[PDB]
């Protein structure tokens, strides 16, 4: 809804920064909805094109989850989160999705 | 200019050699 | 006793400011451009102030000799200095018309065994001597120890 | 290693073929020509000085400006070649250096960087080793930019004159009087009084 | 060059333009306003009578101040073309 | 391209133009209206009164706001040229 | 590429014409006053360098 | 905060738009880092190098992360690793090896 | 200063001004974090950011000078010095650590010569 | 002083003015930090930055002169002379240390 | 110096600007020179070289420094030097050898 | 005279005027410093700074004439003569010392 | 008993905040920059605060010895520590003028059989010792066990 | 100019050699 805040046109770059934010928000939302997850935080790094050379860099994601007091995430979970985040980002190679818990343990 | 720097370099080297000699010749 | 006489107003003021800071009593001689201070502190104070950069033949000779003696005495108040000798060598009113002359000073110090002057003390001596003699630049002050080691760069 | 005589004359004639390109893209002809065209447009007289007159003036100004470079090429490169002291290859290599220095003196580092990055050239240490294929387009671009700068600056006094005459006519109520007809004689008078032609040529020469 | 240099150059340009125009525009405005005030006070309903004096005033300005507006402008132009080889960069 | 890939670009360009020209046109209209109302209040019959206030107002507005409009236009053109390679597709 | 290269110069032309006519001087030719400003815009943006960059990056 | 960007004028230029984006990113990253048990407060500094041109193989950005820990809450090796991953991912083309993590006492937690 | 400094921005802001302001800001925030380091009472950061050059034999590099005032007797450890270096270097696009100088309130160089 | 000035609202200014003001401000802040060094009572920094070109024509390098007034007898350490050198050199884009001169209140070159 | 600089004066001319800059630099340099212990007052004159016509030759600027000393406060050779360094550095491309230092009696110290 | 002279200027200032005023101001300050010299009671400096001419092949190196009035009997030292030369030469872009003439109140040439 | 003396206002405030949080009674000595606290809690509290990063020859020797002893006693309050010895080695006022010296500390601990210091406890010891000695950086504190194993990285 | 610098360089070298000789010849 942040996108639709009755805001007069600013700039394509502003539109871009927004779109990125909205996607981050919805992804975090679905991740929290999951049973063991109390809150989620998603950071997207969409890649910047080069200058004269043709090099399509692949985007990256960092996902921080806060789990229900004590409860942990199963491996299949460590897999479904990966799939969802990767799919939601055009050309996101799963291997570039990092999943971390509230204690700093890398789940991926 | 540079000559004074060279001379000070020589003076420091000579002083340190002197001190090293004195250190063992003292005890 | 007289700490300094014949001071500029600027130097006088700076000297008074420093004395106040150090909580040293002082009495600026009225219109004498001089500052009598505790007799027992005169030499120590001269040196300390020098560290902060502040400020007939027979007579001349005597004067010169007296000045040399006073400078020596002041320098001897430095902890590491056992004894000091000062020689002032201002050429008699330049006889040669074209050539130009300038006063110089040679300071010899006997240090206490095992003691050395630090860079600050050295600078204080050089300043003290240069300030005492009209036209004597610091660069024309040579400071040597008993062994003939040149202390002034 | 020295080219045979027939190959030498083949190279000489083929190089003589490329003369207008060298004049336009290596000398100061292009900037002077652009400034002259913009100045002619600026006076409101699109065809008062014939193209041939301005072209001849630009050619003579270019020759005068490039006389030191030509003298350096003659003394350092062409003279030993004419006395058979050095071969044609080394003579051309030696003659490239003064012209290269002159072109580097009048180029902008940003354009050189653009063409170096575009051509994927490796890091180059100092101005000593910059290929001519890299320097020539950068120099041409810098000359275009400088010529446009000079022309835009020159356009100012005539704009002042046009604005002041238009305002004077308008404040009198003369709503349907066009200002160009009144401004053209005064533009000519302004350019005449300031000794415009010689001053502008001197300014163009001094900028090189 | 930087945009700021262009702004400064334009600043001296329109300063010279205003200095040129004001000797004429001010006198034209003063004459028109005086005639219009007299007309309104006398109820002489005719606009075109304000036009005839103005020209004379304008012409008067020229014959009284034509040299100055001729000279000052030149003192600008001769500078500008002499600053041409130092504005590039 | 597409009508939209073109209408949006034209809308942005004419938004830039409107922002550039808004101060000058606004001060011109305000000055003209003020002078005209003052003229009608005194019942002065003249048509050329407003021109000189118009010109000084526009001149002063240019002096005051030149850096802002110039920087805005320069930035818009720079981003347009940078985005040009991606406009074709 | 060309029809969008045209855009800023049309913007400058329209702005100058609108300002000139709204101010009152409707008898002036807007293009004559506009040309120096088009050159100014081209040189202050570095039009040549940026245009070459865009043309190269179009591939 | 991403808020900083929402409440903004219309006279802001591209440079400003970028700097604001950088600040916002710095804020959110610090936020998530603090939201990690042992971390009481975080401070992220990004150095995103501008467009190339005068350069050849271009260059990549760098990050400095300062964490304040809860009394005695030492960060585990895996924690340090996760902080590295998050910061690197949040910055387009940030090579982990260019992320420095430091504690409130000046101990380098990364390398 | 720093991020707050870039708030009341008048429309008349030359790119030059925009950059200088960015520099001033970065300096402020860096000094801020450095002071937040226990032993540090106040910090002062100076950045020398020189826009580029194509020739290698004529290319220098971004440089930084950091002056720290320590709490009475709070000497900085070697690892601290290292962490200050890392932070300052990272905060400046392409800042080679070796171009970061760290100095105390007495004029002792804490970093390498 | 320095940075405060740069701000003083002003519109009638040219690039030249903008640069000169930047130079003044840098000088001020550098002197400030130098004074904020124990033995130093007041500092004065003079920068000579060469007007730059955008062409390929002679780079050169800037120069600095630093005058320090010391507290009564507070002689600067060789390290004190050095650290001053480093700070001043870093604060000036492409300032080769060897072009920094440091002098005391008596005219002694500490360099 | 900088006071002459910000005197709320509408832009005059580049040449005027250049003259003002030269004056301000002279003022600040004299100021620091006086702030040197033995120096009671200083006067600095700068000659920035004028770019010539159709030539690329480079002229080096020159400086003349007059000092008034405190009664009997002679300058040290190191003092004669440090003054040289400061003045040379403050002027873009000023070759020390083009700095002249003179006392209140007309003795050339350099 | 003085740098003040330039501070107070009317809007209409031709480059020619701007230059002449600069010349006057330089003359004034130079005379000022010369008087500041102990033996000198008053100084008068005249500069001849040739304007660049492409009509000519060579621009004659600038020239200066310095008249000093000395204090009763205060003869200037050879070194004094020199230092005056150095100062005046430096203050004028490209002034070759040999083109500086120094004269006393009696018309004796102190220079060569 | 005195927990800490000679504290900065900042350290003092931080220490008071921590004591309040822990519900420990305290009395900041008036203008003594010192905080007397329960005598039986002094050592435990010093250690706990250290974990949180807070804050003549004969005399010196004695002082040094006293300081060493106190530090040892404080370290011995750690559960896994049976005994501790602290040696402080601050070089006598640097005799050499040019060379620069810095204080160092060596801490030897005898641990209870089967017990080890954790990273937190190790850090607390290092901080405690460094904070107690002027100019002693943490890096100059070496902590070893009875077997000579270096505990400080 | 340069000649005076060379002469001062020679004087300093000679003085230091003199002092070095005197240092050992004194005890």
């Amino acid at each position: 809804e942040l996108l639709d805040q009755e805001k007069f046109g600013i700039s394509q770059f502003s539109e871009q920064v927004n779109y990125q934010r909205a996607l981050e928000g919805e992804l975090a939302r679905t991740i929290e909805t999951l049973g063991p997850v109390k809150s989620a935080r998603v950071h997207l790094a969409m890649p910047k094109p080069s200058l004269f050379v043709r090099e399509q860099k692949s985007p990256s994601a960092s996902v921080t989850v806060t789990l229900e007091p004590g409860r942990a995430l199963d491996e299949g979970q460590i897999s479904a989160v990966v799939h969802l985040v990767s799919s939601a980002v055009a050309g996101l190679p799963p291997g570039n999705v990092t999943l971390v818990d509230q204690s700093g343990h890398l789940l991926t | 200019d540079l000559n004074d720097a060279q001379l000070k370099f020589a003076n420091d080297v000579e002083s340190r050699i002197q001190r090293r000699i004195e250190a063992i010749l003292s005890p | 006793r007289t700490l300094f006489s014949n001071l500029s107003d600027q130097d006088g003021g700076a000297i008074v400011a420093q004395l106040t800071q150090m909580n040293i009593p002082y009495r600026f001689a009225n219109g004498s451009g001089a500052i009598e201070v505790p007799a027992d502190k005169v030499h120590e104070l001269r040196l300390r102030l020098a560290q902060q950069g502040l400020p007939q033949f027979s007579e001349q000779v005597n004067y010169q000799r007296a000045l040399e003696g006073e400078l020596a005495r002041t320098i001897e108040t430095l902890g590491p200095v056992k004894s000091a000798r000062v020689h002032l060598a201002m050429p008699k009113p330049s006889l040669f018309v074209r050539e130009q002359k300038s006063p110089s000073a040679s300071v010899t110090v006997t240090l206490e065994p095992g003691r050395a002057l630090d860079e600050g003390q050295i600078s204080a001596v050089v300043h003290l001597v240069s300030s005492a003699v009209a036209g004597l630049p610091p660069g024309n002050v040579t400071l040597v120890d008993q062994s003939g080691h040149l202390l002034t760069q | 290693q020295s080219w045979s005589l027939s190959v030498q004359t083949l190279v000489f004639i083929t190089s003589l073929t490329f003369l207008p390109a060298i004049l336009l893209m290596m000398t100061s002809f292009t900037r002077i020509i652009i400034v002259f065209g913009l100045l002619r447009n600026a006076l409101g007289t699109p065809s008062a000085p014939p193209n041939q007159v301005l072209l001849g003036l630009a050619l003579f100004l270019t020759f005068f400006i490039m006389s030191p470079v030509i003298d350096k090429i003659y003394v350092d490169a062409y003279q030993p070649f004419s006395e058979q002291k050095i071969s044609m290859q080394e003579a051309l290599d030696k003659g490239a250096q003064p012209l290269r220095a002159f072109m580097l003196r009048q180029t902008r580092e940003a354009d050189l960087a653009l063409f170096a990055r575009l051509a994927n050239s490796g890091p180059l240490q100092g101005p000593e080793a910059v290929p001519m294929r890299i320097l020539l387009p950068a120099y041409v671009t810098s000359e275009l930019k400088t010529a446009f700068q000079i022309g835009f600056t020159i356009f100012i006094p005539f704009l002042i004159i046009d604005l002041v005459i238009a305002s004077v006519l308008m404040a009198l109520g003369m709503m349907m009087v066009p200002p160009a007809t009144i401004a053209l004689p005064f533009k000519l008078m302004l350019f005449v009084l300031v000794d415009g032609w010689q001053l502008l040529m001197g300014s163009l020469a001094q900028s090189f | 060059m930087t945009p700021e240099s262009v702004m400064m150059m334009g600043t001296e340009a329109m300063k010279v333009a205003l200095a040129l125009a004001a000797p004429l525009l001010l006198v034209a405005l003063i004459t028109g306003l005086i005639i219009s005030i007299l007309q309104a006070a006398t109820q002489i309903n005719e606009m075109t009578l304000s036009f005839i004096p103005k020209i004379v005033a304008v012409f008067i300005a020229i014959i009284v101040a034509g040299p100055w507006m001729l000279n000052l402008l030149l003192d600008y132009v001769r500078t500008l073309f002499s600053n041409l080889p130092y504005i590039i960069g």
